[PDB]
């Protein structure tokens, strides 16, 4: 199964500075975010191979 | 027996008498809840609707202020969005009854606004931030604009806050009515009026209208005294409705003019600082519907007797102890009246 190397850590927004969430897993071909029950739009995701 | 006056024999023991007493308690509470349900739901609905409407107004005003900042002062964004969001968040928190200082809202707004104006509009090019924040108030750079906005918004926000608090306290007292526990003597009298006829072997006999009247006027002597204060509450709310949308929506124009005012003296300011460092329809319909319940506390015993099974003819009826041909003839209440007096004084002082 895919093993997470960098699990996303709970972020805190300070002075309206948008802080992104990191996610890294191996072996992985697709990694997506499910924020509050629903899938996040494809445009918001930034993948690194 | 301790409730059922045994005139002849009796078909019920002491435990059955306790069961009848508990059923009397449940019946009285259910009748009060049925009496209070329409008014309770009316005030709950209006409280929720007005809360959502005020939040919509605050969000729209924040959006309008942000849009006019985007359009007229792009050099102040995105910092402008931060202090506008904080200002209107504190606005909503004050509307919903939280301990927020209105003067502190306006002062923090101008304290955050001045440094970005100086750095991006007047002297283009983090530690010196506090010197600018101090100079804002020490040099009175915004003139009378902060006090103008302060009074303009405090006047409307206090009346809106007290309107919501009044709605919530009305919900509270109307909720208390159907949970009003009564005396033990009244428990025994209600047990006699509703059930003790069954202990004497009668199946369908109802109590006399006059006996229901004496029993109800017996245990509602305290509850009826609330009627004066409830009427004064209704009328004071009517006094208050006769305001906040226009103020919060003109805030952007006032702030824009204040920014122009500060930019007007930029010559001296830069050198000195470089050296130094359908709503009204809703409240009207609410008051017109609330005036239909002004008799709520005075008509309450009449409701209990007219919705309980009674012999209105006062013929062949139960008088609490025997079947006759013709009939012969509080701490929580104090709290309700105290809170009504308080909210009524607060209302009257507002208008
Ligand atoms: C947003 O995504 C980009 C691309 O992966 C990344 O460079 C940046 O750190 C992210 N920003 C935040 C707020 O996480």
């Amino acid at each position: 199964l895919p093993h997470f190397i960098e699990e996303p850590e709970d972020a805190y927004i300070i002075k309206s500075n948008p802080i992104a969430l990191r996610c890294k897993a191996r072996p992985a071909m697709q990694i997506f975010f499910k924020c509050n029950g629903e899938w996040v739009h494809q445009n918001e995701h930034v993948s690194e191979e | 027996l301790q409730v059922c006056l045994p005139k002849g024999p009796t078909c019920c023991s002491r435990k059955m008498e306790e069961k009848y007493q508990l059923t009397a308690r449940l019946n009285m509470e259910q009748l009060l809840q049925s009496a209070s349900m329409e008014l309770k739901f009316l005030i709950i609905q209006n409280a929720a609707v007005f809360q959502e409407a005020f939040e919509i107004v605050v969000r729209h005003a924040k959006n309008y202020t942000n849009a006019m900042f985007k359009n007229n002062y792009p050099s102040l964004t995105p910092q402008a969005f931060e202090f506008v969001g904080e200002f209107f968040t504190d606005v909503s928190l004050y509307i919903l009854g939280s301990d927020i200082n209105v003067d502190d809202m306006v002062n923090e707004l101008f304290d955050s606004l001045f440094p970005v104006i100086y750095t991006q509009m007047m002297n283009p090019g983090l530690d010196i931030n506090e010197c600018l924040r101090g100079a804002r108030r020490d040099l009175k750079v915004f003139g009378s604009f902060p006090k103008l906005i302060m009074t303009q918004v405090s006047k409307s926000l206090q009346v809106t806050r007290i309107f919501l608090q009044a709605l919530n306290l009305g919900i509270e007292v109307i909720n208390t009515t159907d949970h009003l526990k009564f005396s033990k003597d009244c428990g025994r009298m209600l047990t006699r009026m509703w059930y003790c006829s069954y202990c004497q072997g009668l199946m369908m006999v109802k109590p006399c209208g006059g006996y229901c009247n004496v029993v109800m006027q017996g245990c509602m002597a305290g509850v009826v005294e609330i009627d004066k204060y409830w009427r004064e509450y209704i009328l004071s709310l009517e006094e208050l409705v006769n305001d906040m949308e226009n103020v919060l929506l003109g805030l952007f124009s006032t702030i824009h003019d204040s920014i122009q005012y500060v930019q007007k003296n930029g010559g001296k300011l830069t050198t000195t600082i470089g050296k130094l460092c359908t709503l009204s329809s809703r409240r009207r319909e609410l008051i017109q519907k609330l005036k239909s319940f002004i008799n709520f506390y005075s008509a309450l015993p009449g409701y209990i007797c007219s919705h309980s099974p009674v012999a209105e003819n006062d013929t062949l009826c139960w008088n609490g102890q025997e079947l006759v041909e013709r009939y012969s003839q509080e701490p929580v209440v104090s709290q309700i009246i105290d809170k009504l007096k308080h909210i009524n004084q607060l209302l009257r002082t507002m208008s």
